[PDB]
């Protein structure tokens, strides 16, 4: 059961007696979308300061494990431990992250962390193609709007930061009205609330800055061509649904219909996905996957693919977009029936895995928007209630003759112009 | 649990039928446009 | 300059991008060219 | 919407292309013919034959 | 002084800038 109390800070807890671990954490409603192009990467630097050697050493001496996660809409700082020592994690979180920040922002520590983060971002930008392609897709989809800033930070901006930027961001965003205290695993809600009440655990006053511009989607493309690479990596997307939309689960199911494909695994060549019937003959791709990502203001629905067949890219894109076209007009009931159970198993593993850190992140990110956490059972009935008419109604609105965003790198010379791709979003025979 | 087929499904023929009538209606409109000035077809024009 | 920073396209861009209004204006111009063309071909 | 009725289906988009082109054939033909005769009033055959009265 | 990131190019950055964020710079 999920129990949430608004006394003090918003305290959420999900109790699981079977687990042998307990996680206690703080989730902030600010993310990479709350920063600007001149201090971009301040959140990643804060994360790596919390994860620095001295802080991690003092934590691990007591027997605790530290996790930090940076995203568009939230920042997560989690302390995981054994069930008997769940009170010690609160003490470490109070003493280190909240009460005092002078020790963590010393000159030498800041310089070392800055040099390590610069090295990491430099390695990412050159030797991680499928993920940086998705980052550029975000950066070109939401350009000149908060949601397009990369979460790690750019190489040029990360140099200009000083400790003053970090402390300014901490003053502006680490607030009581922006925070949720989350408890996961083998702990009780009453015990957690009592433990918080015994201490003060006050973060700050409130009134975080309000953004003047809301995120917007622009049809656009960016091409980063490099002929010294062996493949071509391509990510393509349209505007999707945000969190708290009525069509959220319909979006995830429509994504699940096409699924993912790996050419080298024997089993995934026999899937009921009809798209493979066009792909398999000439080995058009090595792998693809479909995504329905949702944020607070907007979302992305699309796919990502990698291939060595540098002379047949347009055929791959054409067949994929013709499979997308089929959703509006001629989706069949068996497709939806398979999609329901595939999605239920897909959602089942996500929310019911052994690791409590994923549960903590999900619960903290959920209560910061909805105000409450949807149960597993009520999720299934909405999934089971989906019909063919709903899928057709959603697809006729979100992907029929709509603008797209594209991002590719590698031997993308075979990738045709924008308009030729944009015309594939309709059939013209219907 | 099997639908009548010949490489073309029965379910997919009923899904295209409303559009097939619309395409048929769009074709008659194209016939009157291209066969205007025909005196015999002017009997119903 | 970082690749993530994108060049200024402001003088080219429309103030309000509404898909239903935007695709309707483009389709009407294409439709007009088709309507006169069908008349000429006939 | 106006888009959902006309431009969504390519079956009905080309139908109203042909339907609008059907009307334009006769309306434009009569509009041009009348101005041409009006600009040349008093010269055409039906005006000379009308003068014989 | 003041942090280099904030002051530099604080012209094109004046607009589209949170009100509480821009009231700290003038203090
Ligand atoms: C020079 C002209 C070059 C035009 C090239 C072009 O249109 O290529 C687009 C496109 C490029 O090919 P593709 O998209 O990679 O593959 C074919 C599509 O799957 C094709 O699949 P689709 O479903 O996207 O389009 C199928 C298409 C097929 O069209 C026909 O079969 C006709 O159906 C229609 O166009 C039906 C409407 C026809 C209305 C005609 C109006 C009266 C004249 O080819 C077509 O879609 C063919 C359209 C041809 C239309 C007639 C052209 C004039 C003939 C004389
Ligand atoms: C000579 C005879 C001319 C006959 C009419 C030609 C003009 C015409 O009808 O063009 C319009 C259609 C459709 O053109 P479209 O650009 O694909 O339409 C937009 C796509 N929706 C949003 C509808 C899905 O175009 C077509 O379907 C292709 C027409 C090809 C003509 C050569
Ligand atoms: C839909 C159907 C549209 C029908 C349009 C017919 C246009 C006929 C006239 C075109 C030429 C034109 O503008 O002529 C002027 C009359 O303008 C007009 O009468 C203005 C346009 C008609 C209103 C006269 O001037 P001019 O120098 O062309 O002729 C020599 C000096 N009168
Ligand atoms: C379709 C094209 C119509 C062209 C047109 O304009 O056809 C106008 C002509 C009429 O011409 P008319 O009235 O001068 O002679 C009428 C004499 N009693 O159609 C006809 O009956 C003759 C041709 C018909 C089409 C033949 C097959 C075409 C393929
Ligand atoms: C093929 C080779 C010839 C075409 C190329 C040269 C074009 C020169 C001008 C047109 C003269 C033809 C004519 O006769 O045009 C006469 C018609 C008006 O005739 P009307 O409707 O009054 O009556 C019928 C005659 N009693 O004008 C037009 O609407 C011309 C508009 C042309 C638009 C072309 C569109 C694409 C055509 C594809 C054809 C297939």
């Amino acid at each position: 059961e999920v129990t949430q109390l608004s006394n003090g800070i918003v305290v959420a807890t999900e109790h699981n007696p079977s687990a042998h671990t307990a996680s206690v954490g703080v989730v902030f409603g600010s993310g990479a979308a709350n920063e600007n192009p001149y201090n971009n990467g301040v959140s990643n630097l804060w994360k790596n300061i919390f994860l620095s050697k001295e802080n991690s050493a003092v934590a691990a001496k007591e027997g605790l494990a530290l996790s930090s996660n940076i995203s568009r809409d939230f920042q997560s700082y989690i302390v995981s431990s054994l069930p008997g020592s769940t009170d010690k994690s609160l003490d470490f979180l109070n003493q280190s992250f909240i009460q005092q920040k002078a020790n963590l922002l010393s000159s030498s520590n800041f310089e070392a962390t800055k040099k390590s983060v610069l090295k990491q971002v430099q390695d990412f930008e050159e030797n991680d193609h499928p993920n940086r392609v998705l980052e550029h897709l975000h950066s070109t989809a939401f350009q000149n709007t908060p949601l397009s800033l990369p979460t790690r930070g750019t190489l040029e901006s990360l140099e200009n930061l000083v400790v003053a930027d970090l402390e300014s961001f901490a003053n502006n965003h680490f607030l009581n009205s922006n925070a949720v205290v989350v408890g996961t695993g083998n702990i009780k809600h009453e015990d957690l609330v009592n433990s918080i009440e015994s201490k003060n655990l006050s973060l700050q006053t409130g009134t975080k800055p309000v953004l003047k511009k809301k995120a917007a989607f622009l049809g656009s493309e960016v091409r980063l061509r490099d002929d010294t690479l062996p493949k071509a990596w391509i990510s393509l997307a349209v505007e999707g649904e945000p969190v708290n939309s009525p069509n959220y689960f319909v979006a995830k199911l429509a994504a699940q219909i096409f699924g993912s494909y790996n050419a080298f695994e024997p089993a995934s060549r026999l899937q009921g996905i009809k798209l493979l019937d066009n792909i398999q003959e000439y080995q058009l791709c090595d792998n693809f996957n479909h995504f329905s990502l949702s944020y607070k203001d907007s979302g992305l629905w699309g796919f990502s693919t990698a291939t060595r067949n540098v002379t047949m890219i347009d055929d791959l894109i054409h067949f994929t977009l013709k499979q997308w076209n089929r959703l509006t007009i001629s989706v069949t009931d068996t497709e939806v029936e398979r999609a329901k159970s595939l999605l239920k198993l897909q959602l089942g593993q996500l929310y019911e895995s052994g690791n409590p850190v994923n549960d903590a992140n999900l619960l903290g990110a959920e209560v910061l928007i909805k105000g409450s956490k949807l149960s597993l059972g009520e999720a299934f009935k909405k999934i089971d209630a989906i019909t063919v008419k709903d899928v057709k109604a959603w697809a006729g609105k979100r992907l029929w003759d709509q603008d797209i965003a594209i991002a590719g790198t590698g031997q993308i010379e075979g990738l045709l112009d924008y308009m030729r791709i944009r015309s594939d979003m309709s059939m013209m025979r219907w | 649990t099997g639908l009548h087929f010949g490489r073309l499904s029965l379910r997919s023929l009923t899904a295209y039928a409303p559009n097939l009538m619309l395409w048929g209606g769009a074709s008659m409109l194209g016939l009157f446009v291209f066969t205007e000035g025909w005196p015999k077809f002017q009997d119903t024009l | 300059k970082s690749t993530y920073r994108t060049p200024n396209f402001d003088d080219v861009l429309k103030e309000n991008n509404d898909a239903d209004k935007g695709r309707s204006y483009a389709y009407f111009m294409v439709g007009a060219m088709g309507l006169l063309s069908s008349a000429g071909a006939k | 919407s106006l888009y959902k009725t006309f431009f969504k289906r390519n079956a009905v988009f080309v139908g109203t292309i042909f339907a609008g082109a059907f009307v334009f054939q006769t309306v434009f033909d009569t509009a041009i013919t009348s101005w041409y005769e009006n600009h040349n009033k008093g010269k055409l055959w039906k005006d000379v034959k009308a003068r014989i009265a | 002084a003041l942090s280099n990131a904030a002051v530099m190019d604080l012209q094109s950055r004046w607009e589209n800038m949170p009100s509480t964020e821009q009231q700290d710079i003038v203090s």
